[PDB]
RNA sequence: GUAGGGGAGCGUUCAGUCCGCGGAGAAGCCAUACCGGAAGGAGUGGUGGAGCCGACUGAAGUGCGGAUGCCGGCAUGAGUAACGAUAAAAGAAGUGAGAAUCUUCUUCGCCGUAAGGACAAGGGUUCCUGGGGAAGGGUCGUCCGCCCAGGGAAAGUCGG
RNA sequence: AAAGGUGAAAAGAACCCCGGGAGGGGAGUGAAAGAGAACCUGAAACCGUGGACUUACAAGCAGUCAUGGCACCUUAUGCGUGUUAUGGCGUGCCUAUUGAAGCAUGAGCCGGCGACUUAGACCUGACGUGCGAGCUUAAGUUGAAAAACGGAGGCGGAGC
RNA sequence: GGUCAAGAUAGUAAGGGUCCACGGUGGAUGCCCUGGCGCUGGAGCCGAUGAAGGACGCGAUUACCUGCGAAAAGCCCCGACGAGCUGGAGAUACGCUUUGACUCGGGGAUGUCCGAAUGGGGAAACCCACCUCGUAAGAGGUAUCCGCAAGGAUGGGAACUCAGGGAACUGAAACAUCUCAGUACCUGAAGGAGAAGAAAGAGAAUUCGAUUCCGUUAGUAGCGGCGAGCGAACCCGGAU
């Protein structure tokens, strides 16, 4: 029992992991009212409009 | 009195990190890789200086058999009929002929094709 | 100039549009994951990006890049419409250690690490 | 490792003495001494001087506010003054009275 | 050419003497394609901000990659395991720079010879009030057994 | 146990900008804030940003040699510097061993600490120096920004 | 040129690599001193008149340190200095001082509680008494041993000294006599030193003349499972 490392890993292999770890930006719209920015599908946090206007200021 | 290291370490480490720039990973990073690296580094370069004149002889050898079999000769044979015109030439020179000068190469395949009749 | 104390009186170091978070208690890695969003964009829209990505990281990381608008805004006098993220960067603050207790005797020590943020602010014409 | 200790906590003047700036950036300038400090050798004469900030306190008054005071300086940039020859100069220790001790130059007396 | 013997030297501190530099900038640090047969040594430039090079001579705590060596800092494993009983949470409301975690309301769930209450031993201000939020809290905290300040403990009859 | 260093002097940064704060950007002081209180220098490991040339048909102790490509020009237009493509060649270091790349030992990494010395008035050689059929003092005495005295003793002088 | 065909080659890098630039981390290096180290020389005892060492207190604000002790960062007189002072502490306020402060030198007064502790008890720094004076406040006394008394003792002190007691590892390439070694350690008593000392001696010249210490004799004479190894003294020269 109790595996473990061998060898340290290169900082180059550690990082040729992290290739993948790339947060990945929101897609971003502008309110049609408003105007600030919202996620699609969402309520627009800024004035609280989804067509008309659902949360509260 | 006392003497501390004081400087003399860090010295001697950049030499050899300084020596191996380039060097892979912790090669050119860490002293003691580096030194290691660079012991069989002292291996390879004092063999490849004997080496690379073995090497070199070879290539215009090559060449020299190519231009050789271009007029219808082995080399060897064309080898024999230089020392046997006593024409005396180099190979790094015979090759450069060879590879070069056509018709010149060609002149001295007649006089050693000639000096083996 | 003559001598380097001589320029040391005449010019003064400038720093145009920059800012600098130090010592926020944070791992520089995480922190990174967030910054490299942000980098290369226009103001705007980092300021935008920022207010929806879902670490904790994106608060601290607005607020350095507020900082470095006023800076380049207020003592410097530059062009809001034109700014853009030049560079942005973490390192690596004096990181925190603490003890730990683990199974049978054995301790440990974790490392709540420490970050600096760091946002470059520029103005930015195509020609 | 205190300032005195060189110097054997001992002023070479006295506070209210007039005093001639030898070294420095007020080479020269005379004043009299206001404070003198034995142990920290340290001196104010109304010729230094510099602008001081007041930072936060509500006391006094809530905004901040700047200052012009002057900041003491080490007794080695000090003299006693000749009214003859009007410059830096030394001290004899000589006698009068009626048991009092009086300090001369080449040519006494302050 | 291994153990080993022999020979000529390089560099380090301190010491004596000689030379001599240094705020128009020393030692140290950094870069470098030059020099020497090697230890090594200079040239220039960047750093730095007050001491120091060369020569001869003397004395050593005098030269490191190893010792599962010692002290220290930082890597790997890795954004991985884990976040400490499977008694369980939901909404509203409030607060606040910021709230899944704090406060209130309404419910829900779990202990009930206990997971309720009262002593002793031990602990030592942890109690109450008002404030705070760096760290401590395995998240978060505006909260706390944490931090700051001020209050609080009353015996002829209980215990000594 | 670990612990040290603003500056000549606190003149310890009024005031303005983002932030709850932390932190920072200005301004002002200072010779210098390339000294701001996480304050002398600030190496290496180790973490990042940017740029050069590069890498997605490849078998590798990572070097070394040769050549071609690109780039660059402050000991630099050649004997080049960096970087690379491709070919040839190549079994880490240390220790311990008859024999180590060994699937035998040690080792994460770098930085510092880290190991043939001292003593006696001992023994025995080499080198050097002073006296030389002779040579020398020890305790001590006096002097002492130095040294001189001091013959007690010891060594040669004959062996068996 | 267009279509088709056959062939060859390029760029893009998710990420990596080498080098360069610029930073962060970190605390090497250099410089420095407020701290040490050794040698030489000086100086050497404290304590029932309460010590060494403490506890609790004393401050305009006081947690730490220093100084002090309910007369509490200090009170009295003397001497020095002669303008500053109000401790490290750097902080606000109160103020003191040329009728001589602060600091330095020298004596006294006060000196809570514990600690040889000593009125009795006690888990040190706390609990409970008795006697004489006193108006109460308060003050003083109340241990044991030597002595008639006076007075002395107890406790503490790094090393150094003497004394009572007295190891083993180890060396003997094993071990037992031997050696380590009368060393370590324990106890005692005492001082600034102590020990030792005024020949029933050393000795071989019918010589020397209290003791201690240094040189030397001398690794000599001897000792010894005659193995390992242990090892004088006299003379002579000094210190006194
Ligand atoms: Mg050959
Ligand atoms: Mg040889
Ligand atoms: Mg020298
Ligand atoms: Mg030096
Ligand atoms: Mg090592
Ligand atoms: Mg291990
Ligand atoms: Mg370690
Ligand atoms: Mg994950
Ligand atoms: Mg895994
Ligand atoms: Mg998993
Ligand atoms: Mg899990
Ligand atoms: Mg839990
Ligand atoms: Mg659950
Ligand atoms: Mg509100
Ligand atoms: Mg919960
Ligand atoms: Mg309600
Ligand atoms: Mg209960
Ligand atoms: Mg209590
Ligand atoms: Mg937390
Ligand atoms: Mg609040
Ligand atoms: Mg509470
Ligand atoms: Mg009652
Ligand atoms: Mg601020
Ligand atoms: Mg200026
Ligand atoms: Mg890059
Ligand atoms: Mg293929
Ligand atoms: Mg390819
Ligand atoms: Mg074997
Ligand atoms: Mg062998
Ligand atoms: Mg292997
Ligand atoms: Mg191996
Ligand atoms: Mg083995
Ligand atoms: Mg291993
Ligand atoms: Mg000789
Ligand atoms: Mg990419
Ligand atoms: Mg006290
Ligand atoms: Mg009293
Ligand atoms: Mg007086
Ligand atoms: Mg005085
Ligand atoms: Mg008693
Ligand atoms: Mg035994
Ligand atoms: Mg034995
Ligand atoms: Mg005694």
């Amino acid at each position: 029992k109790h595996p473990v490392p061998k060898k340290k890993t290169s900082k180059s292999k550690r990082d040729m992991r992290r290739s993948h770890h790339a947060l990945t930006a929101p897609n971003l719209t502008e309110c049609p009212q408003c105007h600030g920015k919202k996620l699609s599908h969402h309520i627009c946090p800024n004035c609280g409009y989804y067509d008309g206007r659902q949360v509260l200021a | 009195p006392r003497a501390k290291t004081g400087i003399v370490r860090r010295r001697r480490h950049k030499k050899v990190l300084k020596r191996a720039k380039g060097f892979w990973g912790s090669r050119s990073k860490q002293y003691r890789n580096a030194f290691q690296t660079l012991l069989n580094a002292a291996t390879y370069e004092y063999r490849d200086r004997r080496n690379k004149k073995r090497d070199f002889r070879r290539l215009w050898i090559q060449r020299i058999n190519a231009g050789a079999r271009l007029h219808g000769m082995n080399y060897s044979t064309f080898i024999n009929g230089l020392k046997r015109a006593n024409i005396d030439l180099n190979r790094k020179v015979l090759a450069d002929i060879a590879a070069r000068e056509p018709e010149a190469f060609k002149a001295l395949v007649d006089a050693s094709r000639n000096a083996r009749q | 100039f003559r001598n380097k104390k001589q320029r040391k009186q005449q010019v003064k170091l400038r720093k145009p549009g920059f800012a600098v978070a130090k010592y926020v208690r944070m791992s520089p890695r995480k922190v990174r994951l967030v910054v490299d969003v942000i980098r290369g964009k226009s103001v705007q829209d980092a300021e935008d990006l920022l207010r929806f990505i879902p670490r904790s990281a994106s608060e601290p990381v607005a607020k350095v890049l507020n900082s470095a608008k006023a800076n380049a805004l207020h003592n410097d006098e530059m062009l809001e419409d034109r700014l853009f993220v030049k560079e942005a960067y973490v390192d690596a603050g004096p990181t925190l250690k603490r003890l730990i207790p683990r199974a049978r005797g054995s301790a440990n020590i974790i490392k709540k690490r420490t970050s600096h943020i760091t946002i470059i602010v520029a103005e930015k014409g195509n020609k | 490792p205190s300032a005195g200790s060189h110097h054997n906590d001992k002023l070479h003047f006295k506070k209210g003495d007039t005093v001639i700036v030898l070294s420095g950036k007020h080479k020269g300038q005379t004043g009299k001494v206001l404070l003198a400090l034995p142990r920290d050798q340290k001196v104010v004469v109304e010729g230094v001087n510099v602008i001081t900030k007041n930072v936060k306190p509500s006391m006094t008054n809530p905004q901040g506010g700047q200052e012009q005071r002057e900041l003491a300086l080490h007794a080695s940039k000090v003299a006693l003054v000749d009214p003859e020859t009007g410059k830096a100069t030394r001290v004899r220790k000589q006698i009068v009275d009626g048991k009092k001790v009086r300090v001369a130059v080449a040519s006494g007396k302050t």
